[PDB]
């Protein structure tokens, strides 16, 4: 299955996932294709925080949906 | 860790601006000084931003501030104003936690002149309340007098225990003051405030803990809903200001009435 | 004390309430009254939402208020 | 040492401190038996406003004592 | 007793006040002798705001201790 | 790398700084080519108060950002 990420800057990452993924699995993931580091990451869809230690399938994630991603730069 | 924010766009004076709603209890004064800039054009946000993040918001609010870049102020405007941006930098922080105001009843824009009251005339915004006195009645003028909140209630502790008849008095008229208008908005504030608030003036207003902003239209006063419970009802962006309870009227981008949805 | 609930539908809700009642219990009162559960219920009054954990009497709810109606859409 | 602390609405609270805490150690103390936080308290004792730095010792408390609480106007 | 209250010009006034003396009160003084209005001044003690409310004593303010005036236009 | 510093006057300072330097170093810095004293100086990088104790790579500080500097009275 594929799902789609979409950045700040418009850009729409796909990746090759499985429902019973964690999101912090997803985030090893997009630290592979972005680069960006699992500990500055922020996910987001349906008006709700991504848990961690959620899986996908623990959160109703559909095929083809589109997740926000939002990052921590500027720390405090 | 870091809160996020989400954007509604409404239909402003014909053009299609955002506004930042609120999710938990906090956010308030950022979110009442952003809206203000946002509804006036002064910041604006690319077109199709649904959700924005707490370093976003107050990188737009201090790139806004630090790059206003005034030149003509002779040496006393220049080392007042950066000795007034440097206070207002300290607690800037504070516009997401939570802002402290001292609140004096006698007029709708009288406050104490703290760090925190710096902002809003940094960014020419005016900052309203409506906790006033009632002016008529003397038994309450005498007892609060010119008094601020962090004045007043060191007042009536001190007249608590006191050993003179007339000051207890006084103490406890000014601790029920404060006691019936909890909700910090009097019928007396909300007249002189709809008087003071010019036509089309975009300000703060603080009430009841909170800062909201405010508008002038036809002679209502207005406050833009905030809430993201709100969101997604594309019909409710003014709640007119009318009643000391809250039974106020939601009303459109264009200031008419809402339907009930059925 | 009573206070009034108005929602975005038209209706108005009348709740006897007391200052020291929790947000949870006028929640639970909401669904006993009128039967809305509070999982996805949230209230407004003067335009702040009126946080789980907190009292009326830690919002200054006074007597004959008019307290505002929403469904709780995070989850 | 027990000391009462009085808000304006009357409600009264008990707390086991020492004469040797600061008052900063007695607003975390009401921060934790009542979620108010420590920025926004204001001890009153004689008509002083009690500073953080000191301790009670430095302002005469003794047992059964009452401290006014009175809260700065916050709006968030 | 004397205070001295300087601008950031670097004017420094001079006052004669009391130790009980409230700031809402010293700021009345400086009214007085410059014309600011109290609203529109802001005192600062050792780089650090000072309230309305609170009396000299209250700040530990000593006797030739000199204060920062800051306007507001 | 190279940062810059701009003052509310309009007058832009260029430092030759490291990622790993502390906020105590730039201000130190900006001593090095103005004579500031770093008592006097706030430094403010996208709405944030840059704090003395943390570095440039907490606040996400990289070549040709630019940070602002407000002076300040005598702390104390
Ligand atoms: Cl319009
Ligand atoms: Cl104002
Ligand atoms: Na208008």
């Amino acid at each position: 299955m594929q799902i789609f990420v979409k950045t700040l800057t418009g850009k729409t990452i796909t990746l090759e996932v499985e429902p019973s993924d964690t999101i912090e699995n997803v985030k090893a993931k997009i630290q592979d294709k972005e680069g960006i580091p699992p500990d500055q990451q922020r996910l987001i869809f349906a008006g709700k925080q991504l848990e961690d230690g959620r899986t996908l399938s623990d959160y109703n994630i559909q095929k083809e949906s589109t997740l926000h991603l939002v990052l921590r730069l500027r720390g405090g | 860790f870091m809160s996020v924010y989400h954007i509604k766009w409404i239909q402003w004076k014909e053009e299609n601006t955002p506004i930042i709603t609120q999710n938990e209890n906090g956010p308030a004064p950022l979110l009442a000084i952003l809206n203000v800039l946002l509804l006036a054009w002064k910041v604006k946000l690319p077109p199709m931003m649904e959700i924005i993040t707490a370093e976003q918001l107050m990188e737009y609010l201090g790139d806004y501030m630090l790059d206003a870049k005034p030149k003509e102020i002779s040496e006393i405007q220049r080392l007042n104003y950066e000795q007034n941006m440097s206070d207002a930098m300290a607690i800037l922080h504070k516009l997401q936690t939570g802002l402290d105001v001292n609140v004096r009843f006698t007029g709708v824009r009288v406050f104490e002149y703290t760090p925190e009251c710096i902002v809003f005339d940094l960014l020419d915004i005016p900052l309203y309340h409506g906790w006033l006195v009632d002016p008529q009645i003397d038994d309450i003028v005498k007892a609060v007098g010119n008094c601020s909140y962090n004045q007043l209630v060191e007042k009536i502790i001190s007249c608590k225990q006191s050993d003179n008849s007339e000051l207890v008095s006084e103490g406890f008229v000014a601790e029920q003051f404060l006691n019936n208008t909890a909700t910090q908005l009097t019928y007396h504030g909300l007249c002189e405030l709809t008087s003071t608030v010019q036509e089309g003036e975009l300000c703060v207003f603080f009430r009841n803990n909170h800062f909201s902003t405010m508008t002038k239209y036809k002679g209502q006063l207005y406050l833009l809903v905030t809430d993201q419970g709100f969101l997604t009802e594309e019909k409710v962006v003014w709640e007119s200001l009318h009643n000391v309870d809250g039974d106020g009227n939601f009303c459109d981008s264009e200031f008419h009435l809402r339907p009930p949805s059925d």
